[PDB]
């Protein structure tokens, strides 16, 4: 008695998560340079 | 924490040798031929089991181009295993493995597990680096060697499971004292 | 039109785990800078 | 891909609705099942102001004291901070003064600030009048509005206003 989310909704979730991941990776990379890893 | 062990892995080597494709094959069991050069770094998780224990692999897929050398080299510290990838159809990428090894030795821990992957071994006709030469380079450095293909799915699973086993065995032997 | 529902769900699960780890890593890196 | 990039935080007590307010802003949805944030969460939305693309990197902090050390390190570099309380929970309102001290001790002196009295749809359990919320904000010279993630009240207005204020201060310097 609750709905499967549509794949259109799934498609959007993936796009949103990939953009978040791209930013976080850039942030990790720059922080490590500040620490001199 | 689902997992019992946690291993940080890196893939390094010249741009275009197939590091991202090798990881994509391991991650998602697929292959795409359109080249999209990695911008700095990419990241994938996969949890495998060895000896009935759950081994979480945090895998860092580094850009090969020298413009990203500073960014990518800061990921070396703390890595527990590193794939050194060249392209069997590209002799320069093979020649450069020795420089990649120097980059490991200058930035990673002394006992990091290392492995050399001669990738794109499905492209037999355009081979430039014989398997014997790859094996000899690896033997010169005491490092394990395999020829792989992300496209034909040759030795990708084998390469990661073997590197993980070697890391796990080193840790277990250390624990028992 | 070759992606399918379960593959997409699995993709979301995978990216969500990557995100969780990455957020942990940002948090710890920030604390190491802060000394 | 963007003309400006603004770092925003949401801070305030656990349970006041920071994640729900951001979830409404980010994906125009609301779910009543409480999942307390583990340390930090992150969302991106790009809005437009004056015909320019404004990318908002929004950091949603955990409110519980166990996570204070982790969350506090995100304050440096923040350009706008939402201070959130729950109008049905007087203690979360009382704690806003402590949250402002935490900002003043860790963020830039000129960080933009805004107070949100969230859950304003639950007028049947209200413990903090709108008037007291406006007065607390007036005492600190901070902008104020009552919001509801659930009924979608003033959530768009909160972020767009904070972003507008950040941009104006940036523009003034040129
Ligand atoms: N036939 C064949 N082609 C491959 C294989 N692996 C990768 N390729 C192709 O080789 C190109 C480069 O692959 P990538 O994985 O992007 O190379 P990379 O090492 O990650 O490159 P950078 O991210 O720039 O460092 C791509 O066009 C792939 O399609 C393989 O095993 N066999
Ligand atoms: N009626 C109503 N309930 C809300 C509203 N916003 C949040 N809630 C409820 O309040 C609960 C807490 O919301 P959250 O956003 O998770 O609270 P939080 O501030 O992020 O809490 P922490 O992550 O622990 O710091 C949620 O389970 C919702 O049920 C609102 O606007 N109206
Ligand atoms: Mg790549
Ligand atoms: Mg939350």
């Amino acid at each position: 008695a609750e709905a499967e989310q549509e794949k259109d909704q799934l498609r959007t979730q993936v796009v949103r998560l990939q953009a978040e991941k791209a930013d976080l990776l850039g942030i990790v990379s720059e922080l490590q340079l500040k620490l001199n890893s | 924490k689902t997992y019992d062990y946690l291993f940080k892995l890196l893939l390094i080597g010249d741009s275009g040798v197939g590091k991202t494709c090798v990881l994509f094959r391991f991650s998602e069991d697929a292959f795409n031929s359109t080249f999209i050069s990695t911008i700095g770094i990419d990241f994938k998780i996969r949890t495998i089991e060895l000896d009935g224990k759950r081994i979480k692999l945090q895998i860092w897929d580094t850009a090969g181009l020298e413009r990203f050398r500073t960014i990518t080299t800061a990921y070396y510290r703390g890595a527990m295993g590193i794939m050194l990838v060249y392209d069997i159809t590209n002799e320069k990428s093979f020649d450069n493995i020795r420089n990649w090894i120097r980059n490991i030795e200058e930035h990673a821990s002394a006992d990091v597990e290392k492995m050399i992957l001669g990738n794109k071994c499905d492209v037999n006709d355009k081979r430039q680096v014989s398997k014997e030469r790859g094996e000899k380079l690896a033997l010169d450095y005491g490092i394990k060697f395999m020829e792989t293909s992300a496209k034909a799915n040759i030795n990708v699973e084998n390469a990661f499971f073997t590197l993980a086993r070697d890391i796990k065995a080193k840790m277990d032997k250390k624990l028992e004292g």
